């Protein structure tokens, strides 16, 4: 096992401080994703609802429903739901002439942003990620 | 605040200038002091990222730079935090044929820690600014690159040389990796 005695105590009491501040970001980093995936479903949850409402669309903004005769912007379709939406809920995307909506943009930042291949191959070959080994080797005090 | 969250690591011999090179980086400054890094450390810094298509679009990024120690008394502590970067910058020093012969060692130090036997990789060349004390052929450092399918850069913390180049450079390398789930 990772063997830390060798460590003096001010080293020690070093090392443990970065793994602190890594366990902090850790931390904040799944809340952001936390937070997105919320804000994901509830989008997507209001157009289960006015789904029933005839041609809404049409007139009022997918996101924002303000109506757009009334905006100072101009209408845009969504090139992945291919839904309208305002200029303020509308988003470029990386590579294609064109835009995404508020939900479908953050839709795709939380799909590259999660980084699934990344975190299971990590987690396929060793059984914890860094600070955690390090933090029960730290405990060996 | 942030699109994504990125992890980078800087692994090579004691003294080549990691944590120099690091804060030449997200303070575009210089400290001359040399005070052995004690197991591990990391710099953050919020960046922009610009995509390409045919234009395509800016996204903000936070960068956790992961500065590991290069002395042995530490090496069993320093590789068990591999495994937490998306990427590497693997440096040795242009005024160390040493450094530049132990750049095979820590290479496969790396493919055994890390997430992956080939994860996305950069070698750079420290200490440009000194080409009186240089000591590394250009062309073995330019065909190893080669050998491992890396791209090479000679770079300086002190006149910046490169130092924000190859970092975009294996943070490009990363988004590439990232975008195509
Ligand atoms: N002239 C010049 N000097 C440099 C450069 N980079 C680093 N140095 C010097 O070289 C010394 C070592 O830089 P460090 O960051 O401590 O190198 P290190 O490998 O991270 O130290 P360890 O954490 O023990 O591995 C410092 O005292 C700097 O003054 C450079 O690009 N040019
Ligand atoms: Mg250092
Ligand atoms: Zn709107
Ligand atoms: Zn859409």
């Amino acid at each position: 096992r990772l063997d830390l005695s060798t460590l003096t105590d001010e080293e020690a009491e070093h090392v443990w401080a970065v793994v602190q501040r890594d366990f902090d970001l850790r931390r904040r980093e799944e809340e952001r994703l936390q937070g997105l995936k919320g804000k994901i479903q509830k989008e997507s949850s209001k157009r289960e609802l006015l789904s029933d409402t005839a041609h809404l669309n049409e007139t009022h903004c997918a996101r924002c429903l303000q109506p757009y005769r009334l905006l100072l912007n101009s209408r845009r379709q969504c090139l992945e739901c291919s839904l309208f939406v305002c200029k303020s809920c509308s988003h470029a995307h990386p590579e294609e002439q064109g835009w995404l909506c508020d939900p479908c943009h953050l839709a795709r930042v939380v799909k590259i942003g999660s980084l699934e291949w990344y975190y299971q191959h990590v987690r396929a070959r060793f059984k914890r990620f860094g600070s955690a080994k390090v933090i029960r080797s730290l405990c060996g005090r | 605040d942030y699109d994504y969250l990125i992890k980078l690591l800087a692994l090579g011999d004691s003294g080549v200038g990691k944590t120099t090179f690091l804060y030449r980086y997200t303070d575009n400054k210089f400290n001359p002091k040399f005070i052995t890094t004690v197991g591990i450390d990391f710099r953050e810094k919020r960046v922009v990222y610009d995509t390409q298509g045919a234009s395509g679009k800016a996204f903000k990024v936070h960068l956790q730079l992961w500065d590991t120690a290069g002395l042995e008394r530490f090496r069993s502590l320093t590789t068990a935090f591999f495994r937490d970067a998306m990427g590497f910058l693997l440096m040795f020093d242009l005024t160390s044929q040493q450094s530049f012969l132990n750049v095979r060692n820590w290479m496969s130090q790396l493919q055994a820690n890390a997430y992956c036997e080939n994860p996305d990789i950069v070698l750079i060349g420290n200490k440009a600014d000194l080409p009186d004390q240089r000591e590394v052929n250009e062309r073995q450092a330019r065909e190893l690159a080669e050998k491992y399918g890396i791209p090479y850069f000679e770079t300086s913390a002190a006149t910046g040389q490169n130092v924000e180049k190859s970092v975009e450079t294996l943070l490009d390398l990363i988004m590439k990796r990232m975008e195509k789930c």
